[PDB]
């Protein structure tokens, strides 16, 4: 068989080593494996502890304070699917006091998530791990505070007998331990796998295969598993847990076990055995099918009425949800594809009964693809329905040229958004105009230049040392608002210079009633190197009058 | 003390529970933000 | 007192050139608008150009000053729109208005205005209200002033003060925020301070011309035993001996979402480096104004390494070269915020992990003088003089060597004694004269002339003078001859002796 072993539930192991033997027979863990808080352990307690049966993890693997464990090359695994993550990460190693070397030479691929290896004062052979071949995205990896990071590791790969790859421009050998190297398949094999002879496996294998090009000899399937065969999709069988396919009988017994006794009454839709019917379909008692219900979505009642979204695993709880009877707080702190994953998990939300809150989300709010109504039954302190604070890199809320949103009740809030424009547009769209008080929207802490007007230079002359730059006057609808013009110029060796510089402040021209005798603002800057190109543009200043700005021109001095 | 937080909380809980061990079927906001008596500390531990 | 009247009743200072106009003015009639936004080293020229001002007529308006030492009284006969005499608006970088342990300000009429001053801590504003006398006349934006600032409220104390000629070792009590993860480390600011009037804000410009060197120190390993709490410390190297330094430290702490953790700062302290040996005194020049008097002058060493006490001198008589005694001369020929976010990320990951996993149920000593005069010297003799600077009476610097030759005596080379002549049968004349008792006589010149004939010159070396006990003229024609003798010395030629007449028989 493809997996000669059994299947086993998600387990938690603590305070002893008697429970670890439960891994004796199960080859694939449907769930997460946690080995944590093992204090009394010693290296003699792990000399003969081996689990060569385990091959694939579905959710993740968390290691936390297993005292006395030095290497995992004798304890364990080829793929960690990562359907459910542990704070964005599928492999968390935290405070492993005595771990010297990872030793997971049998691991090949992580389909979802990242890897964290933190606060390990004895760990080695990190730089000899090529994370690129394992994870599709590697910038999320967070490996600091280790003995390898202190440059105290004598990383001696076997041999040159181990494959070597180029990382950060350096050709370094890859090895897990002093006796095992990193199996690097040919690039043609992609993630299918390669044999000991390097032959690419069948298109449905994942990681490794006992035989090349055969769906019953792999070590782990790529899409789904059935009867010892790896198939792209399963023919009256139904998809289950995104990795294996079970018949109607299996899902039936699962449903019966939980009605006879947290547990989802599993349903069947689109030929998958999934834990709850999606939005807009209903629960058919006769055949467990999802039939299209008329009118009123998937209601997801948040616990305590408030939930904070701090990482991807928190966002996963709201998958498929449509109406959120509660309040949201967004406290994301960094990561890759955050727009992608947050959109994928939360793109189906349409209503928030409570208030929407954004705090310190350092890493646009477009991932709310269908958010349309915010009833605002529950308000933040001060009767606030939308609250946006300390959003360092927030730039856009929504594309109002296409998006629509309505706020039933409550005021808004935007302080300390250095790069956020759109606020007045939101006030117009959501019908909140005339509700915000003073200091509700901070005047200068927000956006500290969303110009929508283009300035045009009127006169240009050059010399070897002096250049005069002249442009068309600007006047806002309230001429008293115009504070001046800012002229920007620097050296520009190439024409790829962006607006993000030497700044010159220029007063507005004297206002004359004669358009023929109109005075145009200009400036003559000196000290310019001869035969040198500069990138130049001018910005207006006003006290919404968005002001005007000028394109980046390139001017060269005389020889 | 009275915050017993971070890398100190685990050591403290092991020192107060060196023989009986913790539980599996809140630590921070109960034990880090405010004062944290031995009562809840053992409540967490079996 | 130079009183300067501003045009149109108001003058705006937006640049150093604009501030140049008020140079030397002590009473300014009009009002001032100061909106400097950029420039290199702004504090020093602003001090040199506007510091002399003492009374201002109108209103003082700081506004959009993104980038006043003698001011004491503001009359405010003219008040800003809304009757404010002080208008502080949009001051992003303003951290200290004045040093308030020394500076005094007086206001007569008008009010104050403090809006949008993120790093102006409110304490300074109330202290302004106190010193000004406007208390009860108000204006102070509590939300937009002192909001973005490190408003520390804890004082740090050092414990182990040590010294070295190039090191100061320092230690201080460890400090922890209510949540110990928030502490990121310690910064130490130290600078060379000749006096004890140095403010923390001296030499701080936005362009990087910082005067207080920065040292970053990580937290110490927090031990559970109160008796084993290590004292955080730092040793600094390459320092200058006997130079007054100003040292203080300030703590860095993250920002809690619920309660503000301000941190701590340490009072400015002053340390003296241990004195060491000074350097060679500069410019040793030795001259002689007499045959027995030599004057030496010198410049103090560049590095005093302490207070100088005296100079150690030694002079030595130097013998003439031995080759002079044998030669015959008669022969021809952003980062902070990124690190804060990273630390917050680590802290929040640990917090989430904890929430998930745990579930409940001869010599001289010249003193105070830079010159010396030494006597008891032989005439026209070179002296080797050394000079060592001493800043403690011992530790003296390496000597500085100089040479000085005494003046020659005018009549020391002169031949004293009459010239005696002897006549032999072979018309040979033997001349004998007494050798002078400057230095060493090298040769003598014997000039003899027959009456009516040309002068004849002969060179008698010291070898010849010693061997022949004078000289012998041979082969002279018969007649009367007059002879004169002159001594040649190292300093120069002597005086010709009185003529002597001898007759050669035909």
């Amino acid at each position: 068989h493809l997996y000669p072993g059994e299947v086993c539930p998600g387990m938690d192991i603590r305070n002893n080593l008697t429970r670890l033997h439960e891994l004796e027979n199960c080859s694939v863990i449907e769930g997460h494996l946690q080995i944590l808080l093992m204090f009394k352990t010693r290296p003699e307690d792990f000399r003969d502890l081996s689990f060569p049966k385990l091959i694939m993890i579905t959710d993740y693997l968390l290691l936390f304070r297993v005292y006395g464990l030095e290497s995992l090359k004798d304890l364990f695994l080829t793929v960690i699917r990562g359907s459910r993550l542990f704070f964005n990460y599928a492999l968390v190693i935290f405070e492993m006091v005595h771990l010297k070397e990872l030793g997971l030479y049998n691991l090949m691929n992580i389909t979802r998530g990242s890897v964290r290896i933190e606060k390990n004062n004895e760990l080695c052979y990190l730089a000899t791990i090529d994370w690129s071949r394992i994870l599709d995205s590697v910038e999320d990896n967070y490996i600091v505070l280790n003995k390898d990071d202190n440059e105290e590791c004598g990383d001696i790969c076997p041999g040159t007998n181990c494959p070597a790859t180029v990382i950060n421009g350096q050709f370094v050998e890859r090895c897990w331990t002093h006796s095992h190297c990193q199996k690097v398949c040919p690039t043609i094999c992609k993630s299918h796998g390669c044999t000991a002879e390097g032959l690419c496996c069948h298109s449905e294998c994942l990681g490794n295969c006992s035989q090349p090009d055969d769906p019953t000899k792999c070590v782990a399937c790529r899409n789904f598993y059935l009867d010892g065969r790896c198939v792209e999709t399963c023919p009256p069988y139904y998809h289950f847990q995104d990795w294996r396919c079970v018949n109607f009988s299996f899902c039936q017994d699962l449903h019966h076990k939980c009605k006879n006794s947290g547990c989802h009454q599993y349903v069947i839709h689109n030929n998958k055995c999934i834990p709850e019917c999606p939005s807009g379909y209903t629960m058919n008692s006769s055949n467990l099918l999802c039939t299209p219900c008329l009118g009123p979505p998937k209601v997801c009642h948040l616990l305590e009425g408030e939930k904070t979204i701090d990482s991807v695993t928190s966002a996963q709880e709201l998958r498929g949800c449509t109406v959120i009877n509660g309040s949201l707080i967004i406290n994301i702190r960094g990561g890759n594809n955050l727009a992608a994953e947050l959109e994928a998990n939360l793109g189906l939300i349409e209503e928030i009964s409570g208030y929407l809150k954004i705090r310190r989300s350092y890493a646009s709010l477009s991932f709310f693809r269908k958010l349309r109504l915010i009833r605002g039954e529950t308000l933040e302190i001060g009767n606030y329905s939308f609250y946006a604070l300390d959003n360092q890199n927030l730039r856009q809320l929504w594309d109002w040229s296409k998006h629509n949103l309505t706020i039933t009740q409550g005021k808004l809030f935007f302080h300390y958004n250095p790069k956020l424009c759109e606020i007045h547009k939101m006030e117009e769209v959501s019908g909140t105009k005339g509700r915000q008080e003073r200091n509700d929207i901070a005047l200068k802490t927000n956006g500290d230049s969303c110009e929508n007007e283009l300035l045009k230079f009127s006169y240009i002359r050059t010399s070897f040392d002096k250049i005069l730059l002249r442009w068309e006057p600007y006047w806002p609808p309230d001429f008293r608002d115009l504070l001046g013009f800012m002229l920007f110029y620097k050296e520009a060796p190439y024409q790829n210079v962006t607006e993000f510089w030497t700044v010159v402040d220029i007063d507005p021209p004297l206002r004359s009633n004669d358009p023929k005798s109109q005075n145009h603002p200009g400036w003559l800057m000196r000290g310019l190197k001869p035969w040198t190109q500069y990138a130049i543009f001018v910005k207006t200043l006003v006290t919404r009058t968005y002001g005007a700005k000028s394109d980046i021109i390139y001017v060269q001095t005389d020889a | 003390n009275q915050h017993l937080c971070g890398s100190h909380l685990v050591e403290a809980l092991y020192l107060v529970c060196g023989e009986r061990g913790f539980f599996y079927t809140g630590i921070v906001e109960q034990c880090c933000t405010s004062i944290c008596s031995l009562y809840q500390l053992e409540n967490y531990c079996n």
